[PDB]
Parts: structure tokens; sequence; C-alpha cells
């Protein structure tokens, strides 16, 4: 199982910065671009919002590090 | 209708298409079958030094609307003797069960299956009794697999 919504939206959450311009989300493999807002997960590794969030719906853990977000 | 995210998943296949046609893994190509993203067919060349040495071996690759965040379907269209893989075609390996990760590609699937091939996991079988006889009767083990690569996979 993953989070509820409303601990999905305690976690970290920025608009696009110019040096984001360099960094890629891993998991729609796309250079953030302005507009663009980025979660940071504790271990901070980020992403796009709705990228991470579809995925912390029905899972718990990171993408890339496996380590639990909680 | 929020089927919609056959945008998202066609969006990553066609990225991932591309990528792996210009930096494919050693020994490894794949591709749409056809006209459907979604379905895809792969070719793996046995990893030099084991016994699938000079194998060349087909999977079938299918892709979810839910894709990247639910594993592909990844199965052997060539008999292989190996105890992850049955005679199914089902391949045993935890990143596409439970490990899986939006961030993972196709490209590391491929990659994962070759050290599979290289190192098999015979604390976790699919076929025991390929694994039991990897373990207690290894030469006997790798002389049929070697005979399975010949006969199965060239
Ligand atoms: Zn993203
Ligand atoms: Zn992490």
């Amino acid at each position: 199982r993953g989070l509820t919504k409303e601990q999905i939206d305690n976690l970290a959450m920025r608009s696009f910065g110019e040096n984001d311009a360099l960094k890629t989300c891993s998991v729609c493999i796309t250079e953030y671009t302005e507009g663009n807002k980025l979660r940071k997960l504790p271990c901070s590794h980020e992403y796009h919002v709705h990228c991470i969030d579809r995925w912390l719906s029905e899972n718990s853990t990171c993408p890339i590090c496996r380590r639990a977000v909680l | 209708k929020t089927a919609a995210k056959l945008s998202t998943s066609a969006k990553r296949i066609q990225k991932e298409l591309a990528e792996i046609t210009l930096d494919p893994p050693p020994n490894c190509s794949a591709g749409p079958k056809g006209d459907n993203i979604y379905e895809w067919r792969s070719t793996i060349l046995g990893p030099p030094g084991s016994v699938y040495e000079g194998g060349v071996f087909f999977l079938d690759i299918t892709f979810s609307p839910d894709y990247p965040f639910k594993p592909p379907k990844v199965t052997f269209r060539t008999r292989i003797y190996h105890c992850n893989i049955n005679s199914q075609g089902v391949i045993c390996l935890d990143i596409l069960k439970d490990n899986w990760s939006p961030a993972l590609t196709i490209s590391k699937v491929l990659l994962s299956i070759c050290s599979l091939l290289t190192d098999c996991n015979p604390a976790d079988p699919l076929v025991g009794s390929i694994a039991t006889q990897y373990m207690t009767n290894r030469a006997e083990h790798d002389r049929m697999a070697r005979q399975w690569t010949k006969r199965y996979a060239t």
C-alpha cells in the first residue's frame, strides 16, 4: 500500500528554478522545465510532483534508493 | 477520461525506444514488433563465459498503460535451462515483481536479465529440480544447460 493524500501533501514542494534546468526527473526521463513543480523526499531525491505522487498513491518508498518516505 | 495515462505510458516508451536504439545494453536489442508501441520483442545473446554462450534468446515485452508505475511483463520465448526461468518463459526476477521502481527502464531490465543468466539465484527458484541440481550436481547442470543452449537457442 501507499500514502494517504494528507501524507503526500505534507511532502516538500517548490517551483522550478534555473538550476533545475540541468536535472532529469527519473520517472518520466524528462528535464525540468519552467512552470514545473518538484517534490523533494527526505532522502533528497527529487521528482515532478505528478510523477512521484502517482507512485506514492500505491507505494511507500523512494523510486531511486528504496528508503521509506515516512 | 483519465485513460489519458496512455499518454504518460506512450511518451515514456517512445523516449526509451530512442535511447535503447542509440545506446543498447551489451548483447541485447529490443523494439516494437509492429504498430503497437506497448508490445516489443527483444534479442539477448548468451553471456560469454556462461553455459548460455553462443545462444540467441528471444523475449517478449509487454508494457501496461500504467507503465512505468507497473513493471512490464517480460517472458522468454526461447527454451532455456535455468532455475529462474520456467517452461512458460516466466522470469523470476525481483525487479519484475515487488522490487519494481518507476525509475527503472527496459535497458536496466535487460541488463538484470543478462546478470541473471550469468549468475542464477537458486535460493529463489522457479524450476526447483534445476536449482537443486545446480547446487548439488553443478557439473551435470552445466552439461545439460550447454546442450539446451546448443539445441534450442542456436
Ligand atoms: Zn517526471
Ligand atoms: Zn531516495
